[PDB]
């Protein structure tokens, strides 16, 4: 595979890399050509460059790529979303090809984020390459269905054991396991980080994997690297708020991570939660309260 | 057939309430109402108003989470405590907050009162008093320690609301000095520690002294005295003392009684004597007169005074 590099580097998290890496291949097939530029804009949705996706991707451009640009106004244009979904169902239904697996991919991302597992995990059924079992076992573990995730592993455990999408995906089970499987999923992502790149998403893995047992201090470390190379990273910010607490740091640090949160993404979904937690409690204040 | 949509299992969050009767376990899985509920039966909340920092502080520690597949929603991670032999079945949360933690912010307490900031002393006191049912507690002392820890608490926060209260009451009639010398006198019989113990005992013998209750005044300066307070203190209280001892005799009769049992009303800060009727606090064993049952404790701050309940619940071992 003559896009190993520029894939591998997109699933580990290093997007610029990706993208870097992605310029200096030479098509040598439409084929390879427009595997490259899915990839190189599943890239620039990585980091939320939506813009550049929109524009880029034009009518005319290769069918996968359409699908991409799907994706990428879901993600960007709040309100196109249920028009998005709509024209989703009825291609998805008045229509049957499968051999495109970018368009599942896509697809089964958009039913992803629309909270819909089983359109999602319908769509992925028929797809039949190794990111789709991939991002099968995801959606199970979502579902708290470990059992049916653990078949979906060995079946690509069977296909590519040494793919780094295999051994991502055995990563995400160990961390749902528990126990035992914890300090698996530990090397598997130290031992990422350490041939490829220390990504941010390696980084949070670790860390992780690292808390799940009680190492918090042991947690520090990657929390603070990650945090130096992004303030504002979602994941970052969320462990460093849970490791802070658990060493004993001043609260108001733990509120400082909190804001610091808010004011990278004002709409990330653990903000959301946040507020709707302190909502139920004001509702649940007045349940209890005097008259 | 081949494909069937699979049915959600279930969350690890559901998991630790089904788990767990301890109020923290809950909180720290967003089951507030369950929280809330369990708060409610074992101690006496009702007012949960000020326990909204500690919900939310505590839910914000409850989950790590990393990344899966790249550009979708990220994954969530739920620590036990008891992650070796937790199965999918038996998880319980990591543990964010130990008695030890609360023991220790017990001296920022200790300083503030000593250096007369009971405001903010107050503050910090019932900070820890709050925070006690919130533990997970491991062995049988380390249950005892907490509810010791509690104690101290309320001892503090009313013994110190009732002074700053005193210092507000208006020192003009005769009435509403030997109102003032009264509470100076119930302080007196606060547990604090010596240092503190001994800067109350200080105070009543100064306001005994003035309000011509010399007889009473000499059994302060005795108390005082055998605390070991620092030389120049305990030479000032000498001279008292002996002062005193020229008159042994108190001029006014207060309620107030120095040998019979006490126990503080802690909104009216009055004496409730050995066996009289009264009412406690589920939670912090403040005291009351019957009148207040059923209303919001003045000490807490969001429990109910006359509430039944099945105690403190901090630990596993409570559950037999």
């Amino acid at each position: 595979d003559e896009l190993f590099d520029v894939k591998n580097a997109f699933y580990i998290g290093s997007y610029q890399q990706c993208i870097n890496e992605a310029q200096r291949v030479k098509p040598s097939s439409p084929e390879r050509d427009v595997e490259r530029d899915v990839f190189l804009y599943r890239a620039y949705l990585a980091q939320r460059k939506y813009g550049v996706v929109l524009d880029e991707i034009k009518p005319s451009s290769a069918p996968e790529l359409q699908a991409v640009r799907m994706f990428a106004e879901y993600l960007a244009s709040h309100s196109r979303r249920d028009a998005i979904v709509a024209e989703l169902d009825r291609e998805m239904s008045r229509s049957v090809d499968v051999t495109n697996t970018t368009f599942l991919l896509m697809a089964a991302s958009i039913y992803f984020y629309d909270q819909n597992p089983d359109a999602a995990l319908r769509t992925l059924h028929q797809g039949d390459s190794l990111e789709c079992m991939a991002m099968t076992v995801q959606i199970l573990l979502k579902l708290d269905r470990l059992d049916l995730a653990r078949k979906e592993l060995k079946k690509m455990q069977d296909q590519d054991e040494d793919a780094t999408l295999t051994q991502l995906a055995t990563a995400w089970v160990s961390l749902a396991a528990g126990g035992e499987k914890l300090q698996d999923a530990y090397y598997i992502f130290q031992e990422m980080a350490d041939k490829c790149s220390p990504t941010l998403l390696l980084l949070n893995g670790q860390a992780a994997c690292h808390m799940a047992q009680g190492r918090w201090e042991a947690a520090e470390g990657v929390l603070q690297e990650a945090l130096d190379k992004d303030s504002g990273h979602p994941e970052t910010l969320i462990n460093l708020v849970v490791l802070s607490q658990h060493l004993g740091k001043p609260p108001e640090v733990t509120n400082r991570y909190l804001s610091q949160l808010k004011d990278a993404h004002r709409s990330h979904p653990f903000i959301k939660e946040y507020r709707a937690k302190e909502n139920d409690f004001d509702r649940l204040v007045l349940q209890y309260a005097p008259s | 057939g081949f494909f069937v949509p699979p049915t959600k299992g279930t969350s690890p969050t559901q998991i630790w309430c089904n788990n767990s009767q301890l109020p923290v376990d809950h909180i720290l899985a967003g089951s507030f109402e369950t929280a809330m509920r369990l708060l409610h039966d074992q101690v006496g909340v009702t007012q949960f108003g000020p326990y909204k920092q500690l919900f939310l502080q505590t839910y914000a520690r409850g989950r790590t989470t990393y990344q899966a597949l790249p550009c979708l929603p990220s994954m969530y991670g739920y620590p036990n405590r008891n992650w070796k032999d937790a199965g999918l079945k038996n998880g319980v949360p990591a543990v964010g907050l130990k008695l030890n933690d609360l023991i220790q912010r017990l001296q920022l307490c200790y300083q503030l009162t000593t250096v007369g900031k009971f405001e903010e002393a107050v503050e910090k006191f019932r900070s820890i008093l709050l925070s006690v049912p919130l533990l997970v507690v491991d062995n049988k002392q380390e249950i005892a320690e907490a509810q010791q820890l509690i104690t101290i608490c309320r001892e503090y926060i009313v013994g110190l609301s009732m002074e700053t209260e005193r210092k507000k009451l208006p020192k003009e009639t005769l009435e509403q000095q030997k109102r003032i010398c009264e509470m100076a006198a119930y302080f007196t019989h606060s547990n604090l520690q010596p240092v503190h113990m001994i800067l109350v005992l200080r105070t009543a013998l100064n306001l005994f002294f003035k309000l011509k209750n010399f007889r009473t005044a000499a059994a302060f300066a005795r108390r005082l005295l055998e605390l070991g307070p620092k030389p120049e203190v305990a030479q000032q209280t000498r001279k008292i003392l002996s002062a005193c001892e020229k008159n042994p005799t108190d001029a006014y009769q207060l309620n107030y009684d120095m040998h019979n049992p006490f126990d503080i009303c802690a909104a009216s800060y009055r004496p409730i004597y050995r066996g009289k009727p009264v009412e406690k606090c589920p939670l912090s064993g403040a005291c009351y007169s019957p009148e207040f049952k059923g209303q919001i404790c003045k000490v807490t701050t969001v429990t109910e005074i006359g509430k039944d309940v099945i105690g403190l619940r901090i630990s596993p071992l409570q559950f037999r």
